[PDB]
């Protein structure tokens, strides 16, 4: 049995750990929801 | 049981201790998050009980209590925040440009941040603070790393 506990409010916070790039990916969805690489 | 808007962990006993298998998103009474998280399994809340309503295994989504209720769309431009729950650790906000999934239906933001899968299903938000979709369904990338897309649903 899966139960859930309350992790904060859902807010924008100025001066956040800016990081992560861009990438640019062509993918495929396939019936069960899982995305692929197509290259 | 607990109704309050806002962010939630995803817990199982099933595995040793405590496991936290994903996140959610509790608005307007209805409760957010990815379809590989439940299984569209009933959730507990306090001694409250949450049954599903809506699901998709494709969208990989899953509404409880109510109809999927997150409307906001990623602009194409702006950079947004990824609010991450990782297991065992407290909310983080982590600020990101998403790139592009490319697919034949269409183009999807994506976001390049590498969390456990417990944190599938910690939302993606706008400058107004709207949830914009869910982090946690994507791709594994020629350098190892994960890229999700911003995944979201349709409000009918
Ligand atoms: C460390 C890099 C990494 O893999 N992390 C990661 C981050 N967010 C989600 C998943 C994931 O696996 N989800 C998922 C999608 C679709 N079906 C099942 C499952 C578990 C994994």
């Amino acid at each position: 049995d899966m139960y859930i506990e309350r992790a904060g409010d859902i807010t924008w916070e100025k001066d956040a750990e800016v990081t992560g790039n861009s990438p640019r990916l062509d993918v495929a969805l396939d019936e069960s929801g899982d995305f692929s690489l197509v290259e | 049981g607990e109704t309050t808007d806002g962010v939630y962990r995803v817990m199982t006993r099933r595995l040793l201790g405590s496991t936290q298998v994903g996140v959610g998103v509790m608005q307007e009474g209805v409760f957010h998050t990815m379809w590989h998280v439940t299984k569209g399994a009933a959730l507990r809340s306090g001694e409250g009980r949450l049954d599903p309503y809506w699901g998709d295994v494709k969208q990989d989504l899953v509404s409880y209590c109510g109809p999927w209720k997150l409307d906001a769309a990623w602009d194409g431009l702006s950079e947004v925040q990824l609010l991450a729950v990782p297991p065992g650790e407290r909310a983080k906000n982590i600020q990101t440009l998403p790139g592009i999934f490319k697919t034949k239906d269409g183009d999807i933001g994506a976001v390049a941040l590498d969390y456990p899968a417990g944190t599938s299903g910690s939302p993606i938000l706008d400058k107004c603070g709207r949830v914009i979709g869910l982090y946690g369904n994507g791709v594994v990338i020629k350098n190892g790393s994960y890229v999700s897309a911003i995944t979201q649903g349709k409000r009918e």
